[PDB]
DNA sequence: GGGTTGGGGTTGGG
């Protein structure tokens, strides 16, 4: 079976953790406040092209495969997860972002989400994207969160990334709360 | 934001001001009259007051404050400090935007305060002028800290985890030893 | 140390009554129940209340097994429409033959002011009631033990 | 007509923008909304704030904010709470002033960055504003309006609303680009002439290898079918086979061969290198000149390239006529300037698609869609051209030649054979080693600085009898985790020293940095000279030789440490500045926006934590304005901190452990600071200012000791001194010589230019070479000793002028590019010395005459290049200018509008707003006539312009003359009405016009203005 | 699994 921890426990363990340490947790929480100020997506090749050579006129050519490739869009999103206890900023990758996009709008296909977002942004239809992001506010889920104590530009930092996102169901969450409260009463 | 405060190098200013205070006290009390040394050795009263110079101003974020004991907590990046302030007038002069808490402030001037208590000497840091600039509602989790309201016990705590804290604690202990050697 | 805490109508009532009866507290809008808070979470049925000559403010009602609270709903000023979360409740109410339902509501309260309700979601599962009750008790225990 | 004004109002400017429908100040808005009444009383400061505050909105929303009797206005929440509510209501929108430095999380807002503008938002004035307004109306007013508050005489700070920068923002094929820049500065040399061993020409020694090495062209998307790719592969195989049969030695010996005395030069270089004692200076200079006189000619190199191409590339690859066209254009490409480049269209527009025979079409579009077929084949022809050039021509020039520019030849290009450059490099290394560079070993330099700082590269430019080293610091070390170069590392200290430069101007020496400072100093000295009564003047000119290398590192460090003008800690603020341009306000076709009237600039600033007078903490900017026109500033949320200790460490590192590389050989400076660093100029100015203030004590008291007017400026290492006392000048020379002797530096060439003659024996100045001239020349400026007037120095020949002009033309933005280029050419230097406080009307006229005469010759190559393209083939220009004389109409329109704009700017600069409009118009007409007469006189002889255009230009000139005469005639009647009282400047202008007799003709003023 | 802000353009003094 699984064990669920709270946001405050995750925060304390991440702070106490040394540089280069990783750990995973499962949390009942709700997504909120998706950020779109930075670039929403990046380009990668099918053969896991580490370096993508930018050209003009929407021309692309990978280096890990060395063929004329059609660019592939990978969706990058930042938001905040929060339980009743605390709030933290999280990294959402292509798979999870596409999953939420298809969940909120079944019309767009799973890997079609990045292309749809890119097309809307380039054409100049940002109101639709903003409304779609707003419709995801206070969306309860079950989150698999991993923290990394890593150093960037000779500066220590802690980064939070979500690994799995699952549909929520009240029964086992209530059971977990019940056993936790019973344990507290017993102690 | 954390980098901006870490670049301040508060420890350098603290060490320089402590050295200046120690030297000034040493030169100003070279009389060494035994009865005078005896009579200024009394319980719970200040003996000297050294105001910091204009060069050593720094900025920190206020995390908590206590009006009853006039205790104010400052922090930046990894290190948080607990100091005292002169009175409520310092708070009123600082045109706080909403509240003292979670507000970024710049210390215009402060002064080291020396006290004799329980047959030893305690050095206090008192904030004199305060100025608020902008509100920072970002909680910094300081693993390390030093206390100016407990003396040597409140400073030498957690010294093993920070080289700068170790050096400052050594300087504090040397200053205490010199003060007690001169006065007694 | 947390601004959001879950509690029900009776807790709202006792807190408001105590604050009004004993106003010798800090000169700040924050309430005091084992600390200061501004946000609350409550699950109870919602029903519209017809006010008079009050266009900008829309009066609500949250009856629960412990009591009833009054909240105010604010709408946009540049144009006269309703927030999407309440239009959804209105259309659901007209669709289901005018049947009220429990909702999971998050609301902000400040002393010397009305209780503003910012967002709610209609709940269709009964286990959410037990979830809310257990969460309330657990959070109250946590706050009491963290005070000490 | 519309005139530029020195004084403008922000509200007046804003009312001229069509996008904004409602513009008013806060007080009148409140009165209209009835939130307050005139009978109500307020504090004077609050009333002034309400009056000065300016708000605007895209629509009229007065009714929406009308006072409502349903419920009164009492406030119980905090201003922070109201602002948080407004930010939450803003939601996902991410372009507003109030959101800067903060983020929204659900119904909670978080502040994490420093915003200096929040003080105005949370001030007591805004608190009282909220008290008047009410929460529900304030939360929406902060969004529906753009709020601007006055904080200076003319400056405004936006605190709410959409950020102003938001208003300053199906595909088509784009051809590849010729990589011409790769030719320059190649120091590599190889045993056998040819190309680099890494090239596919040498890598091959079948079609498999060629395909592997040329996939980038083989798998291009422009190819219709696999057969085309196979044919191209076969052509590449044939090219590769033909290439190996080229006798490069014979070609070099035939076309561009070494000089006959090459062996003698090599022997001389070897002897100089091996000689232990110092080499003879004149012998080394002669060797330098002899080496530099071995350059190859453009025609020779063109013949070389043509011979290489003809026997290497099959003629059927491009077509019989296209091959000849390419060969002909090759010369034009060869003679092409340094910062100039060709385009693929320059070849495509002149060759024929149908000439190619091996082209095959999958679908029979040759007769159905001829235009589509032509485009499809052009897409392949351009690819072939780019491949051929960038794979054969550029590598050959890079491998077999060193290509660069000389010292005083401007942008002109020169070629040198590789062995000659090897000899030059050896000789230059020998010269530098004895003086300032030493070979270094990585053992000595500490590993900390070794991994912390990147190294530099050295480049040498030929000079007459010598060289000119240039060291660059562009590279960054991929290893050791380095992502920035030295300038990017040090730009913080650069900001700090730029702040220092402000008080460096007048406090601790005589240092100048810009033409504005030079002009104001000149104006003050001219006024003092006028007060004295125009006595005789004498001048002395001298300069320091190699100022950067003569800087004592220990002395510089001591000055930095003991200087109190540098504070311990500084904070960095970033902000955006919006400033009025030089465009007059339109008077009320419908699409008028902010960029039409304002220019956006990004600025950074460093400020101290002291309670300074400028109180940067309150505003966030420090700008100097030469006019009363308003400007707008918005702050940013990216602050930085810098400490004096970091600057000290950087200075110590650059002074001691400066490491540069050359030919994979490391070197280290021994004295001075390296030129090319962003702080070098300021550091040099400060260092020499210390010594000059040390040795110029007498000048501090001389002007009241005996009342002698004297002026001293120093720009970097150049000195200029004008005084009234020959004794003062001699004393200054003696003191400067003493200071140089004491501090171990010297002056260039031992040469000094004076206005007098004195015995050098008395003052031990025998070694000096005094040159006596009656006209001073300083930093390229010409000064009169009689009228004390200043004008710039211009070249005299078209050959001299063309050497400094880079021509870049794109068909997309011809009008904009040409208009901006001509505007910049006219306003490059004239605006900085058109001060009426310096010159008289005749002086201004002469200055404009000479500057225009220079600029027309400067700009002539641009229309020569323009005529190479016929605009009748472009719809965008044909629909606007017909099809017969499109080029002539376009040029006429450009010239007319540019001249009109220049004349308007000149009148604005010359006169103030109080001067009469008739005088302004008359002077504008006179200037326009002068410019047009110069242009017509220059262009009346050219063959291309000989016909249609000259009549139009003559008509324009005649119209300008007629208008000037008519205005002059009408001005007399205008003034005769007694309705106007003339001031001293107006009387001077009237006297000038009457003296020159502008009523009849212009023949009187021409001899006075055209004198050289 | 991401990551200053990379350019565009080239005149006149030093
Ligand atoms: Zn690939």
């Amino acid at each position: 079976q699984r064990i669920y921890s709270s946001i405050e426990e995750i925060i304390q363990q991440a702070q106490a953790s040394e540089i280069g340490q990783k750990k995973e947790f499962y949390v009942y929480g709700n997504l909120v406040s998706i950020q779109m100020k930075n670039k929403l997506y990046y380009y990668r090749c099918t053969c896991q092209g580490k370096s993508v050579l930018k050209y003009h006129g929407d021309s692309f050519f990978c280096e890990s495969c060395q063929q004329f490739i059609n660019p592939q869009v990978h969706l990058m999103l930042r938001a905040f997860v929060q339980d009743s206890t605390g709030t933290i900023p999280v990294m959402i990758f292509d798979q999870q972002s596409s999953q939420l996009i298809n969940q909120i709008d079944p019309s767009i296909h799973v890997q079609e989400a990045g292309q749809y977002v890119k097309n809307c942004i380039e054409n100049g239809q940002e109101e639709i994207i903003r409304q779609l992001f707003s419709k995801l506010d206070f969306a309860r889920f079950i989150f698999e969160i991993q923290f990394e104590n890593k150093e960037f530009n000779n500066e220590q930092e802690i980064a939070y990334k979500v690994l799995k996102i699952e549909k929520e169901n009240i029964k086992e969450e209530s059971k977990y709360l019940l056993k936790k409260l019973e344990h507290l009463i017993n102690n | 934001m954390k980098l901006l405060l870490q670049n301040q190098n508060i420890f350098q200013k603290l060490k320089n001001t402590l050295n200046g205070c120690i030297k000034k006290f040493y030169d100003t009390y070279q009389d060494l009259e035994q009865m005078q040394k005896f009579e200024m050795i009394v319980e719970d009263k200040l003996l000297f007051r050294y105001s910091c110079s204009q060069s050593e101003m720094f900025s920190a974020q206020i995390q908590a404050h206590y009006l009853e004991k006039r205790v104010l907590q400052l922090t930046d990046g990894n290190v948080k400090y607990i100091v005292n302030f002169r009175d409520k007038g310092v708070l009123d002069k600082a045109n706080f935007f909403d509240t003292p808490n979670n507000s970024l402030v710049i210390i215009r001037q402060w002064s080291y305060e020396i006290y004799y208590t329980k047959n030893t000497f305690q050095i206090n840091l008192v904030i004199d002028e305060m100025r608020c600039i902008d509100i920072i509602t970002t909680i910094f989790y300081c693993k390390l800290e030093l206390d100016f309201t407990q003396g040597i016990k409140g400073i030498s705590k957690s010294s093993s985890f920070s080289n700068q804290i170790y050096e400052y604690s050594a300087q504090y202990y040397k200053a205490i030893q010199l003060l007690k050697k001169l006065l007694i | 140390p947390q601004i959001t805490v879950p509690l029900n109508c009776f807790m709202i009532n006792q807190i408001v009554k105590a604050a009004k009866e004993n106003p010798q507290a800090h000169s700040g809008n924050h309430y005091e129940w084992y600390g200061a808070f501004e946000n609350a979470i409550i699950t109870a049925k919602f029903e519209f209340l017809q006010s008079i000559n009050d266009s900008p403010k829309i009066m609500g009602k949250l009856s629960d097994s412990t009591g009833c609270i009054e909240v105010v709903i604010q709408k946009s000023k540049m144009s006269d429409e309703l927030p999407e979360f309440v239009q959804a409740y209105e259309i659901e109410l007209q669709n289901n033959g005018n049947r009220h339902k429990y909702v999971r509501a998050m609301l902000k309260m400040r002393k010397n002011a009305q209780i503003q309700l910012l967002y709610f979601s209609i709940v269709n599962d009964a286990n959410e009631i037990s979830r809310h009750g257990l969460d309330l008790c657990l959070r109250y225990l946590q706050r009491k033990h963290g005070i000490e | 007509k519309q005139m530029l004004t020195r004084k403008e109002d922000l509200l007046t400017v804003l009312k001229q923008i069509s996008a904004l429908k409602y513009v008013s100040n806060l007080y009148e808005f409140l009165l209209a909304t009835e939130k307050i009444v005139q009978t109500s009383e307020l504090d004077t400061q609050f009333q002034e704030f309400l009056t000065t505050t300016i708000i605007a909105s895209e629509q009229n929303l007065v009714e929406n904010y009308k006072q409502k009797y349903n419920q009164p206005n009492f406030s119980q929440l905090t201003i922070k709470q109201v602002i948080d509510d407004s930010i939450i209501l803003l939601g996902n929108k991410q372009n507003y002033v109030q959101q800067i430095g903060t983020t929204t999380i659900g119904f909670y807002v978080e502040y994490e960055n420093i915003n200096l503008s929040r003080q105005t938002l949370y001030s007591s004035n805004f608190r009282n504003l909220l008290n008047i307004f009410g929460e529900e109306d304030f939360k929406y007013f902060l969004i529906d309006f753009l709020v601007f508050t006055k904080v200076e005489q003319n400056g405004y700070l936006q605190v709410a609303g959409v950020c102003l920068n938001q208003y300053f923002s199906e595909n088509q094929y784009i051809y590849p680009e010729i990589q011409r820049s790769q030719i320059f500065y190649c120091n590599h040399m190889g045993r056998e002439p040819g190309v680099f061993k890494s090239s596919f020409f040498n890598y091959s020694e079948p079609q498999t290898i060629i395909k592997k090495t040329l996939l980038k062209e083989y798998q291009s998307k422009n190819f219709s079918c696999q057969e085309e790719r196979d044919l191209f592969l076969e052509f590449t195989e044939k090219i590769v086979q033909n290439f190996h049969n080229i006798n490069f030695n014979y070609l070099l010996k035939k076309f561009c061969k070494l000089p006959e005395n090459y062996q003698s030069l090599k022997s001389q270089v070897k002897q100089i290198v091996q000689s232990e004692n110092k080499a003879n200076q004149q012998s080394c200079e002669n060797l330098f000149n002899s080496l530099y006189d071995t350059e190859i000619s453009y025609k020779q190199i063109t013949n070389f390239l043509r011979q290489i191409i003809q026997n290497c590339v099959p003629n059927q690859l491009l077509g019989k006529k296209n091959f000849k066209v390419f060969l002909e254009k090759l010369y034009e490409f060869v003679q092409m300037k340094r910062f100039e480049n060709q385009k693929v269209l320059d070849y495509i527009c002149f060759m024929d698609v149908f000439d190619v025979e091996w082209f095959v079409d999958l679908k029979n579009q040759k007769f159905t869609q001829k235009r589509k077929y032509i485009s499809d084949k052009r897409k392949i022809l351009g690819d072939l051209i780019v491949f051929i050039i960038n794979k054969i021509v550029i590598p050959v020039l890079r491998y077999n030649f060193y290509i660069t520019e000389k010292h005083k030849e401007g942008s002109q290009i020169f070629y040198y054979r590789k062995p000659i450059w090897k000899l030059v490099s050896k000789l230059t290394i020998v010269k530098l080693e004895e003086e300032n560079l030493e070979k270094v070993e990585e053992k000595l330099i500490p590993e900390d600085s070794f991994q912390k700082y990147p190294q530099g590269k050295l480049r040498i430019i030929p000079k007459k009898g010598s060289f000119r080293p240039i060291m660059t610091f562009l590279r960054k070390d991929k290893q050791k985790n380095i992502k920035l170069n030295l300038n990017q590392i040090l730009m913080d200290s650069q900001l700090v020293f730029r702040n220092l430069k402000d008080m460096l101007g007048q406090k601790i020496g005589y240092s100048v940095f810009d033409n504005k400072q030079i002009s104001e100093k000149f104006a003050q000295f001219i006024e003092k000279w006028k007060n004295k009564g125009r006595p005789q003047l004498y001048y002395v000119t001298l300069d320091i030789k190699k100022c950067y290398d003569s800087i004592d590192q220990m002395k510089l460090l001591n000055f930095f440490n003991q200087s109190d003008l540098i504070q311990d800690t500084y904070f960095i603020n970033k902000y955006l500045l919006f400033q009025r341009n030089k465009r007059p306000l339109l008077q009320i076709m419908d699409n008028i926006n902010f960029p039409y009237y304002f220019n956006l600039k990004e600025r950074q600033i460093a400020y101290s934590l002291y309670d300074d007078d400028d109180q940067i903490l309150q505003k966030g900017f420090k700008e100097i304005q030469s006019d009363d026109r308003p400007f707008i500033v918005i702050n940013q949320d990216k602050p930085r901190c810098i400490t004096k200790d970091i600057i000290h460490n950087h200075l110590k590192h650059i002074s001691q452990y400066n490491v540069i590389s050359f030919n994979k050989v490391k070197f280290r400076q021994k004295r001075g600071i390296p030129q090319g660093l962003n702080i070098s100029g300021v550091l040099c100015s400060f260092y020499f200012g210390k010594l000059e203030e040390e040795y110029t004590q007498f000048l501090k008291n001389a002007e009241q000791v005996n009342g002698s007017i004297n002026l001293l400026m120093r720009l970097t290492d150049d000195y200029l001194f004008i005084s009234d006392s020959q004794q003062n000048a001699l004393n200054l020379i003696v003191q400067l010589q003493n200071c140089a002797n004491n501090n171990g530096f010297m002056f260039n060439d031992q040469k000094i230019t004076t206005n007098f003659q004195f015995p050098q024996e008395d003052y031990n100045l025998e070694h000096f070479k005094i040159s006596v001239q009656n006209e001073c020349q300083w930093i390229g400026k010409s000064i009169d000793m009689n009228t004390l007037e200043i004008k710039s120095i211009q070249k005299q020949t078209q050959q001299e002028i063309n050497q400094t002009i880079n021509v870049a033309i794109s068909i997309k933005n011809l009008k904009s590019q040409l208009k901006n280029k001509l505007r910049s050419l006219f306003l490059n230097q004239l605006i900085d010395y058109f001060n009426p406080n310096i010159n008289s009307f005749e002086g201004l006229c002469r200055q404009l005459y000479h500057h225009s005469k220079a600029t027309v010759m400067k700009f002539y190559p641009f229309m020569t290049k323009l005529f190479q393209i016929d605009l009748k083939k472009s719809k965008q220009y044909s629909v606007q200018y017909g099809k017969e004389n499109t080029n002539e109409n376009f040029l006429k329109d450009i010239l007319y509008y540019t001249v009109e704009d220049v004349c308007k700017i000149l009148c604005y600069l010359q006169f103030e707003d109080e001067i009469n409009s008739n005088i302004k118009e008359i002077f504008k007409n006179l200037y326009s006539w002068i410019m047009w007469d110069i242009i017509v006189s220059y262009l009346k002889k050219k063959k291309q312009f000989k016909g249609y255009l000259n009549k139009l230009l003559q008509k324009i000139r005649k119209s300008r003359f007629f208008y000037l005469k008519e205005g002059c005639k009408s001005l007399q009647l205008i003034l005769s009405q007694q309705k106007y009282q003339l001031n001293k400047k107006e009387l001077e202008a009237i006297e000038f016009i009457d003296l020159n007799n502008l009523i009849q003709d212009i023949k009187t003023l021409i001899p006075k203005i055209s004198a050289k």
